[PDB]
């Protein structure tokens, strides 16, 4: 099963024990510097990553305003604030402002998809997609349609205090 | 939202 990437994470993130649980904490974690941590972009990858096949997981949600998840390709930029774009190789549904939002560019697109609880990702590296679905109903939320050309890796960001992402297989 |  996938697991969160402890040595990526921002340092203002919070980890659960097992690695499937991710927040928002109160100030910046004393971490080592490594060249794949998100240093400024509030961040986290699993730490398995894909370059063929078709592959599964889901995703509990927080109600409250703050996160976004889905995929990155490998070669997203850790460094210095970047912008959070399929241009800038993620690929995200985000819950902000009281809406849930596909991360389009260069507006993003706003989804009428009623709440979500759960969220199963559906990633495809043999056609090129990857797709997010509500749990309950299996209700299409959207697809992004990519030429993948590299590793994909789960992608999770949290921005705010009192919202959550929590992987489950 | 900046830091997403």
């Amino acid at each position: 099963e996938l697991t969160l990437d402890p040595d990526t994470a921002n340092p203002r993130l919070i980890l659960s024990l097992d690695l499937k649980g991710v927040r928002l904490g109160e100030r910046a974690q004393d971490l080592p510097n490594h060249p794949c941590r998100f240093d400024t972009n509030t961040r986290v990858l699993a730490s398995c990553g894909f370059s063929s096949g078709r592959h599964h997981w889901e995703v509990e949600v927080g109600s409250k305003d703050g996160w976004a998840f889905g995929v990155a390709r490998e070669s997203v930029r850790r460094k210095g604030l970047t912008p959070f774009t399929p241009e800038e190789g993620v690929w995200a549904l985000q819950l902000n402002g009281g809406q849930y939002w596909a991360v389009t560019s260069p507006e993003r697109s706003p989804l009428s998809c009623g709440h979500l609880s759960r969220v199963r990702v559906a990633l495809d590296l043999e056609v090129g997609a990857v797709s997010f679905y509500a749990v309950e109903d299996m209700r299409h939320l959207y697809t992004f349609r990519v030429n993948f050309q590299e590793r994909v890796f789960p992608l999770f960001s949290v921005c705010s205090t009192g919202t959550y992402l929590r992987i489950w297989p | 939202a900046l830091f997403q």
